[PDB]
């Protein structure tokens, strides 16, 4: 709107840090995948998936 | 059971207990609280929470 | 002592009696704690793998 805003804000800079472990590597899906051979039920985190 | 308490061995390769039975089952790092407790599943999936 | 001998003596043991203690004529018999065909469970069990 162009409305000031009834309060004031506290606006001012710092530095902020980009921390690792991102989104695209933390995503998980599963549906009918590979299986362990001995126990035959699903495999861990990673492989494909 | 590779370890029956009596000073056995059971040594395979490198002097080292020879995977029995009686470990599978209540290891634990297997079956019991593992394979028949807290099984992973499928249809399943997460990410990062976001409001 | 020794297991042939146990054995022996157990599959004696009266069938009146094998119910007298904690024993069952039909699914649990002392004659049983002895192993002689030691079965042989299928690979389905157990693995394998090839480098």
């Amino acid at each position: 709107t162009g409305r000031k805003l009834v309060a004031q804000v506290f606006l001012g800079p710092t530095y902020y840090q980009r921390l690792k472990h991102l989104v695209d590597d933390k995503i998980h899906a599963r549906a009918r995948g590979p299986v362990q051979i001995l126990t035959r039920q699903p495999v861990e985190g990673r492989s494909r998936d | 059971d590779n370890e029956i308490a009596g000073q056995p061995q059971a040594l395979q390769k490198s002097g080292r207990p020879l995977k029995s039975i009686r470990a599978r089952l209540k290891g634990k790092e297997g079956r019991l609280r593992g394979n028949l407790m807290g099984k992973r599943v499928d249809f399943s999936a997460r990410t990062v929470i976001t409001g | 002592l020794s297991p042939l001998e146990v054995h022996t003596i157990f599959t004696h043991i009266s069938s009146e009696d094998l119910a007298h203690l904690g024993l069952n004529e039909q699914y649990a018999r002392p004659d049983w704690m002895i192993i002689t065909v030691l079965p042989v469970p299928p690979p389905s069990v157990r693995p394998s793998i090839s480098v």
